[PDB]
């Protein structure tokens, strides 16, 4: 009903923001995104969250990404969610990076196998 | 890349 990282309880908010301060001066033109699946998805967590996204990349390009590294048959569907929200297709990561970025300087964003976020 | 960082990409840590 309501986004949770896990990432954000195991490193607390002042290291955090060290760490997207840092990030943010090495990759410029990268976006950092912290990639988690939903609570309740049939899906299965990824064995890394950490991903630096070249900016000009569209969010349907990182979906397709990300799918490649779940390993996640074609058939098996799979929504993604920012702030709540599913992101627009047409931005790009820098884009969905300017509008969503917490004060850390991460983007955070779920995935499932629901268009619902919570279900 | 540095600090466990993946670039998605090319899959370069
Ligand atoms: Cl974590
Ligand atoms: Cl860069």
């Amino acid at each position: 009903g309501s986004m949770k990282f896990v990432y954000k309880e195991e490193h607390p908010f002042e290291k955090r923001r060290s760490e997207g301060e840092k990030i943010r001066k090495k990759y410029p033109d990268r976006v950092p995104v912290i990639v988690e699946k939903a609570p309740k998805a049939r899906i299965g967590d990824l064995d890394k969250k950490k991903y630096l996204v070249p900016s000009d990349l569209t969010v349907g390009q990182f979906y397709f990404l990300i799918r490649k590294r779940i390993h996640l048959r074609a058939e098996d569907a799979l929504f993604f969610f920012v702030n709540n929200v599913i992101p627009p297709t047409s931005a790009t990561m820098g884009q969905l990076y300017q509008e969503h970025h917490e004060e850390d300087f991460f983007l955070y964003i779920a995935y499932s196998d629901e268009s619902v976020y919570g279900l | 890349l540095e600090d466990g960082w993946v670039d998605i990409e090319t899959g370069k840590e």
